[PDB]
């Protein structure tokens, strides 16, 4: 059973709509019915396709049934072949209807057999070509003894009768594939970390060297690296584990469960975007423990405390990040500033502004006839921090450092904006 | 008959093969190339050896064509596309998994590759080019540099006659020659408007868009290609001109103008909705007096061609244009690919993978497949000025909508951001709190980006909604005054992002989800089909 | 080249019915389009076995144009569900028609090449299942565009085009052998004439003889015919020829050529429904005399005077009917009475007074006895020829028979009878 | 056979036939029998002559059931029929030609006789009642003296049923059983309420009608005179669907009189066959209300399928209070065996009846002359009103121009009415018309059809024809008595309605309205 999309929001609505369609008891006043039109007919909005076929029908029937019933001055054009030819239309449809769908076919039950396997009395079957073929249109009365009699039966079988005959396995087993990989490649992490240290040079520079010796020396130039090499290979398992952007947040799941201090040196610099997919789910992360004292996120079991966390992990993140690759993704950052607020950002936008100053004292390099260009950049982006650090220092004092603490562990609106602190809901109440 | 040269190339799947070999080559996804010495003969096109890298799009839809060598003359080669993304697209779709990479290849698979290597083992075909189509497609190359005027180009086609694989083919054609000549600065503007298999445009849209020379960019792309740039587009709203064929026409009669006003003067193409039997000759009868083709085109051969014959003869006019002063004829072989057309892609099928591929797409040429709900969206709010929104369009169907229940079918409702060139006033009817446009027209508006809608918040008049990453910051670059207006017309929200799949989103098991039910359905509650 | 049966009266009303719905007016006085298929919507009460499809769909198809455009709060913008309907089932009839008739056209085409024949557009096959086979309805403007173009087609192809492609000797042949005949029996009446003068006790007495000799007398008698013979045989032709009563007046004409007053007498005598069956016919022609001044009656012909009319038909008829037959067929004459009236019927009811009341003097025979049960419908029949008389004779006098007399001789009362009727063809009044 | 000696006159050609043994006579069209010795035996039954005659009538399209000789002890006959002229109407009518008579048989023909032999050689079909279907039937005549009340038995088919041949054999059969018993005042009513084929009722009518001597049989299209009709209804349709909903209630008002007489003994009716359709609707209503002690299936495998929700659906176990009974019978046949039409339309044949009531004179007496030439008899329509009271219209053509409504009247089929209990004339008035207004006028009276062949708006006069055979019924009723004409879609006839050469020449000057002679346009045709 994978759900289905109905465009009502909830059963309960659609018992609203079975008594609008019949007034239950009497009809003089509760018909309800030219309300009960309006209503499907925006279900159709939401999509033609969503519809029931049986609803879709009982909606153009009693829309039909309801277009007879004028009987005021000013007296109207009307024929009385409108109606005539409304009446049928949705006969042919609604009856057309039940036959055709899920699905007909080459080897399919002759008309009058199928009309009897459904339910279906086969004096409607007659009816399906009964109005298109004939010469002239049927009378007033027949057509209005058939909607009277056919939306009985529409309520008798459908909207009265509960029979009900008319994902988790394969597509939990490419996950299950995913995780054990990851398992698989982290418990060969550990067992690396010694080797990563001593080669410092491997790790940290992947991005940084343009050429390679073996290639430029020479063929036979005289007579005359598996730990390095498997280090590049656990790596690769780690880009490649990074390539899909689905488990994002479940590749962190499994490293805030086992956080080195280390590794997190070692991601941010050979796995792209890693860096703000942290600080991003650190924050998602944080925030949930504010709004639930209940659910002792993954954070406040691996962190007990602000200060615990601050050295830890949040310092250790902004020491790391490269000037230029911050800067070269800030659109990347101020959606993820923007997108979401709350004291911790605070303490890092400014903690990124400060170190952004001590780059720029530390800034009398040989290269400095070069740097005009990029630092109409760098302002720019301290210009930002500036706008967007004021801000939150007007919701986010020190006060709320202890609201993290305190929790027991478990043992305008502007066009377009990103909205700030965002919890996923299905399309409903936000 | 051996495989040869699969170099391991540290990060990026970097592969190699050999141009003397007299085998052609085959290939299956996102690659690019830059051959080191020798030409090379995809679709009967020459392009040289001299390190400039060439994309190429293999999606599994469209019939395949190996690569040709030939002189002169040899003996990176085949290198990964830079998306971190579009390959993955399988765990948020289960349809289009073997889109790119066929379900059981008889090659070794790996992960990291874009591209993979089919040897008729493989089911897939190779219709490459066939000889019957060359002779009008070869003999229109020899009318571009020659006509010494504007050459207007029209192709229509019967879906499944082949027409979107003619054109680009001769876009292929043509674009070789625009790098090539000094100074040819008539870069071809594909003016698609068919929304029905659209290519080179937003889903139930229309577009008039430019082709770039370079880098290349061949063949099909789904067009997700990064080769092209949009002029200006208009939105239908349907799968098919039919159900609005007022303002399609109109929709169009505006494109066109748009090539006067920017006075263009080189090549153009087009291709219309083939519409072969139908309404068609009469709808397409309209724009092809408009359009001023040079060559109209047909592929029907035994189509049967027999509907689309006698309307165009009537639609065919002695000119469009002063110096133009000309009409051409012509009939083609319709057939291609050879194999069954869906080949397990039925169009249906694909059209919902290209909302989704634009909602996921982060940047030109990166996608992240993470379903939508756990993205946040932007807020503008709809409003009694209303300063973001004033007023949203409905069809002209759909007028009496009751105002309670209006909010209810806005939610998970695929939308249309226009925005409105100043106007000489509002025109806005208000039901409960959204503004609703009641008499249509508002001929105005401006297309900028679809937008799909995750919540409406009645009391504080914001209106919670998703728009692709990549459009941002457009709509932040549009001044703050000037008016947006939603449109609501039939597109499909794929079902994959309404509701997520249960492993892929973890939600609290207690919160209800508003538009779905996993009641088995009672008899006989079917969508007629 | 039959008649066809039409609802209209004349090509003037389908003429102008062509101007009411493609008026070219948009709007108020000049546009008379309601008022278009409010007719066609009544040709449908005598319709619709004579109106023809093309005039149906037609004023189909501008009734529910009429429907969607409504323009006051009413009508097709409010709700606009049937408004979709009425416009795609007025059209499937309307394809259907020429394109299901079928009969028309030879069975089993597939329906485009059945399409091809009459100039339909190609598309409006694809047309047909519009809204029946397909999950939602087309599009108000779609239905818009082809309800326009559909009056706009069929204008052309019905309203303008002229092509016109898309005997009855046996009711000529029928009469001629029957006219043979009454000329070959009147001929061999001619012939039996003295026989008929002769054998005068044979046809007087035919109510009399209930019993004949012949039928009780013994055969093969050891002890022991033309001239009745022919007679009983000549009179059978005539009432052979009398059970036909469409040919009553064919022969009523012929005989009046040939009039001879013993043919009268006999044929009065033997004939059931003749006695009035004549006068008729001559309150018919004398009728005609009158009004029409310059068509010579064969009536008129034969007599060209009053008193030879009154002494050779009008006063021979008279001794010769059977006053009790008279009475059986009464109302007959009563409706026959009323039915037709001139002078000539005046002095009718006045002489068929006279001779029931020259009755009543020979009248006086033995049995009173069994009488008293004949008398009241006698009294009540000559009260109605006394009103009848009174009622005539205040419109009709002696001068008429000056009128008839002076013509060239060429050589609301509820359920009621008409006096006078001219056959007319269900129109004129 | 050799021919048995033939005596022509005194009158009416009476010819007397001896024939071996016991023998089938062939006889098609009208005669009268009084056979004096033996029995007579047509469908396995008995009837004894003692000086007493027994009318025939022999149609076409039916099956001719021959006459067999049976004892005792046999071993004026041959009677020409009474009426003057039905035999006549043909020359009106010429697709009628031949329902009297073939059009080649193996005999020089006759004018004067009003039947025919019919031997062998012209291939006509004879065939007998099926003892298949005897045996159902047989049980029936059984339950009729010994019921101990009144028996209502009702037939029920799809057109070629052959239900028509099923009540007939009922019918002569109770027919000839209420003459044995003494004293009878069991007469059989027959119930008609199936418009489609009219028996015993005006075209698209609906007739309450009692059977009572002298002797008829078996088909006679409406013309035997063996019925009085105490009352009847208008349809005004071939077919109960155009109206179903009124129709039911038009036969609802109907049975119920027969509880207002409060009539007790055998009666019989054949319901619309309606065997597959809405029939399945229409038939569960009067089995509720008929209380029929007697229902009768004939589908067999023709097939029977439709018909199987009804029958025990509907039966409600006895509706009626005394007689709180069911019954469930199928016998299955095709009748005639040859095919149903015997190249004889049942829509040919319903405009024969219509032809041949405008033309009655009386039970016996038929004049085929086309109506145009006789004087229609005047009606004037009164606002006030005198006479017409209002013009009644089916409830679709409620909206109608003013000017075109004289048009549509003239040269129709009407059927007169009377407004009996009294009630608010409540009419509209149009361009001098009294429409009616509302429709409704629930309580009403149908005396006859009427044809109108011109209307007189100034005088406000209406020329209308009716069969003069009623006349004067409608002479004989009060003047003031309001009169409601309702013109449902009942089918004026072609050949009567515009004339022929021969049949007339009219003037050379006229113009005949609603007659045009042009070669159709093309596309013009009716869809049919």
């Amino acid at each position: 059973i994978p759900p289905r999309i109905v465009p009502w929001r909830d059963f309960a609505e659609l018992e609203e709509l079975k008594l609008w369609f019949y007034p239950k008891s009497k009809g003089t006043i509760e018909d309800k019915r030219q309300r009960a039109v309006q209503r499907v007919q925006s279900y159709r909005l939401k999509g033609s396709q969503y519809l029931p076929h049986v609803v879709d029908s009982t909606a153009q029937i009693t829309c039909a049934v309801l277009l007879d019933e004028k009987e005021a001055c000013l007296g109207v054009h009307q024929d009385s072949i409108p109606i005539r030819l409304s009446y049928v239309m949705a006969l042919i449809r609604f009856v057309n209807g039940l036959l055709d769908p899920t699905q007909q076919s080459q080897f399919a039950i002759p008309l009058h057999t199928l009309a009897a396997k459904i339910g279906l009395p086969s004096w409607f079957v007659d009816l399906r070509h009964w109005g298109t073929h004939e010469r002239d249109l049927p009378g007033l009365e027949m057509l209005r003894w058939a909607a009277n009699e056919a939306l009985s039966w529409l309520y008798d079988h459908y909207w009265n009768d509960e029979e009900l005959e008319d994902y988790g396995y394969r597509r939990n087993d490419k996950l299950e594939k995913y995780m054990e990989s990851l398992t698989k490649t982290l418990d060969k992490w550990k067992r690396l970390r010694n080797e990563f240290l001593e080669y410092k040079w491997v790790w940290e520079n992947a991005n940084d060297s343009l050429i390679t010796s073996s290639n430029f020396s020479g063929d036979n130039l005289v007579n005359y690296s598996s730990s390095e090499t498997m280090i590049r290979e656990n790596l690769r398992q780690w880009q490649e584990l990074w390539k899909l952007s689905i488990y994002h947040n479940v590749v962190l799941e499994k490293f805030f469960n086992n956080y080195d201090p280390l590794l997190l040196k070692v991601l941010m610099l050979n796995l792209n975007n890693f860096d703000w997919k942290v600080i991003e789910w650190v924050a998602r992360n944080y925030r949930t423990q504010q709004d639930d004292s209940n659910i002792t996120t993954i954070l406040k079991r691996k962190f007990n405390a602000w200060k615990e966390l601050q050295k830890r992990l949040l310092d250790v993140i902004i020491n790391n990040l490269n000037n230029k690759n911050f800067k070269n993704k800030w659109q990347n950052w101020e959606k993820l500033i923007d997108e979401n607020a709350s004291y911790l950002i605070l303490y890092f936008c400014q903690s990124m502004l400060a170190k952004l100053e001590t780059e720029k004292i530390t800034g009398n390099s040989w290269r400095n006839k070069k740097r005009r260009k990029q630092i109409d950049s760098t302002v720019e982006i301290e210009a930002k921090l500036k706008e967007n650090i004021d801000n939150l220092s007007l919701r986010f004092n020190e006060g709320e450092i202890k609201l993290y603490d305190f929790i027991p562990a478990e043992k305008p609106v502007k066009n377009w904006s990103r909205v700030q602190n965002w919890k996923p809901k299905p399309f409903g109440v936000l | 008959l051996i495989d040869n040269i699969t170099y391991e190339g540290d990060e990026d799947e970097t592969m190699f093969v050999g141009l003397k070999e007299k085998q052609k080559l085959h290939l299956s996804g996102v690659f690019r190339l830059q051959v080191v010495k020798g030409g090379i003969v995809y679709n009967n096109v020459h392009y040289n050896a001299s390190r400039e890298i060439l994309t190429f799009w293999h999606p599994l839809s469209q019939s395949i064509p190996t690569i040709d060598f030939s002189h002169f003359a040899g003996w990176l080669r085949v290198f990964n596309s830079n998306h971190t993304g579009l390959l993955e697209a399988g765990h948020l779709y289960r349809d289009v998994n073997y889109l790119w990479k066929p379900k059981e290849p008889y090659f070794p698979l790996n992960e990291r590759t874009t591209y993979h290597l089919l040897h008729e083992s493989d089911r897939i075909q190779s219709l490459s080019v066939p000889g019957y189509w060359s002779t009008p497609l070869e003999k229109l190359y020899l009318s571009h540099k020659n006509a010494a005027y504007d050459t207007r180009i029209m192709v229509i086609g019967g879906k499944n006659s082949g027409k979107s694989t003619f054109l680009r083919l001769l876009l292929e054609k043509f674009t070789q020659d625009i790098r090539d000549s000094t100074t040819s600065q008539e870069e071809l503007v594909y003016l698609d408007l068919d929304p029905g298999q659209p290519e080179y445009s937003l889903p139930d849209s229309i577009s008039l868009n430019k082709i770039l020379s370079s880098p290349i960019s061949l063949g099909q792309h789904l067009c997700q290609g990064s080769n092209f740039q949009t002029l200006l587009q208009f939105y239908a709203g349907s799968s098919s001109p039919q159900d609005e064929p007022t303002s399609y026409l109109n929709c169009a009669d505006k494109l066109i103008d748009h090539l006067e006003e920017q006075a263009f003067f080189g090549t153009s193409l087009l291709n219309l909705p083939g519409w072969i039997k139908g309404f068609g000759m009469q709808i397409l009868n309209h724009i092809i007096r408009k359009y001023k083709p040079t060559h109209l085109l047909f592929l029907e051969t035994a189509n049967s061609k027999r509907h689309l014959d006698e309307l165009t003869i009537p639609q065919s006019f002695s000119t469009s244009l002063r110096d133009a002063y000309a009409p051409e004829v012509v009939r083609v072989p319709a057939h291609s690919l050879n194999h069954t057309l869906s080949s397990r892609f039925h169009a249906s099928q694909l059209r919902t993978f290209k909302i989704l591929a634009l909602f996921h797409k982060i940047t030109q040429f990166d996608y992240d497949f993470a379903p939508l709900l756990k993205s946040a969206p932007l807020q503008i709010s709809y409003g009694k000025g209303k300063s973001g929104i004033k007023g949203i369009q409905f069809p002209m169907e759909f007028q009496d909508l009751n105002p309670q229940d209006i909010k209810s079918a806005l939610e998970g409702t695929v939308i249309g951001i226009y925005t409105y060139s100043g106007e000489d006033s509002l025109e806005v009817k208000s039901l409960n709190t959204f503004p609703i446009l009641q008499s249509c027209t508002s001929s105005s508006k401006n297309f900028i980006t679809l937008g799909l809608i995750h919540s409406i918040d009645t009391s504080q008049q914001i209106m919670n909604i998703y728009v692709p990453p990549c459009h941002t910051q457009i709509l932040d670059k549009q001044p703050e005054d000037a008016q947006w207006i939603i449109v609501r017309n039939k597109t499909e929200t794929p079902f994959c992002d309404f509701l997520p799949s249960p492993r892929t989103i973890t939600w609290d098991d207690n919160i209800q989800i508003p538009f779905a039910t996993f009641e088995r359905r009672k008899k006989l509650e079917h969508v007629w089909k």
